[PDB]
RNA sequence: GUGCUCGCUUCGGCAGCACAUAUACUAAAAUUGGAACGAUACAGAGAAGAUUAGCAUGGCCCCUGCGCAAGGAUGACACGCUCGUGAAGCGUU
C-alpha cells in the first residue's frame, strides 16, 4: 500500500509539474498543487511550492493570502 | 513531379469504405442524432426493445427507422388518451 | 660523457675545473556506467461524415541538415472556468 501511494503520489506530482511547465502564468495550477501538497501534510514542500509562484508572479493577491 | 501539390494521402490508409459500411455508419450515426434529440427533447414515450425497435409508449407504437419515431410527435390526443 | 691541467704522477687510473640540470593524462591494465534501436511483443496516422494541403504558437522533448534554409504524421506533446452558507472589519440603533 506504500509502494501504491508512492506511485499515486509520483504520478500527481508528474501531473502537476506537467501542467506548470505547459502553462507557466497560470496561478491556480500553483494553488491546487500548493494544496494537495499541504493536505498531504508536507509543509516545507507547499512552502517551496508557494515560494516558487511568488517568484513567477509576486503581484498577486491571492498567492500571498493563501500562502499565509 | 510537383510532389507537394499532389492530391493528399497517406502511407497505411487502408482505402474508402464500401457502400454497406458507409450504410451503416450512416444509420449508427442517425440513430446517435435520434437518441441525442431524445435525450435534448427529454422525451419517456422512447422506449428501445430487446429486439432493439423504437417504441413509443404513450401511443404503444413500434417504428422500423429513427425517423419514424422522429416524426412521432396523432400523438399528442394519444398523450391526452393516456393520460388519464 | 667530452675536453684540459704550472696536477698525483704513472703513462692505466685518481683528483680538480668547464659544458651538459628535471620526460610522462605517468598502463603493455584492473576497474567503473552508460547505451544504436534492430528481433519479438505492446502498439496504431490532427482538424465534430469520409479523404486530406498545411503554416505557426510554449519548452527540463528531440532527430536529419553547414544552416538566421528546409524537412522529420501539420516532427511529437501541449483544454475547462452567473447564488447561498459562514468568518473578519466598518457606520446606525
Ligand atoms: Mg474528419
Ligand atoms: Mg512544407
Ligand atoms: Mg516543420
Ligand atoms: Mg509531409
Ligand atoms: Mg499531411
Ligand atoms: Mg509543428
Ligand atoms: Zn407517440
Amino acid at each position: 500500500d506504500e509502494e501504491e501511494l508512492n506511485d499515486y503520489k509520483l504520478r500527481k506530482r508528474k501531473t502537476f509539474e506537467d501542467n506548470i511547465r505547459k502553462n507557466r502564468t497560470v496561478i491556480s495550477n500553483w494553488i491546487k498543487y500548493a494544496q494537495w501538497e499541504e493536505s498531504l501534510k508536507e509543509i516545507q514542500r507547499a512552502r517551496s511550492i508557494y515560494e516558487r509562484a511568488l517568484d513567477v508572479d509576486y503581484r498577486n493577491i491571492t498567492l500571498w493570502l493563501k500562502y499565509a | 513531379m510537383d510532389f507537394q501539390h499532389r492530391p493528399g494521402g497517406k502511407t497505411g490508409s487502408g482505402g474508402v469504405a464500401s457502400s454497406s459500411e458507409s450504410n451503416r455508419d450512416r444509420r449508427e450515426r442517425l440513430r446517435q442524432l435520434a437518441l441525442e434529440t431524445i435525450d435534448i427533447n427529454k422525451d419517456p414515450y422512447f422506449m428501445k426493445n430487446h429486439l432493439g425497435s423504437y417504441e413509443c409508449k404513450l401511443c404503444l407504437t413500434l417504428h422500423n427507422n429513427e425517423g419514424s419515431y422522429l416524426a412521432h410527435t396523432k400523438h399528442q390526443t394519444n398523450l391526452a388518451r393516456r393520460a388519464a
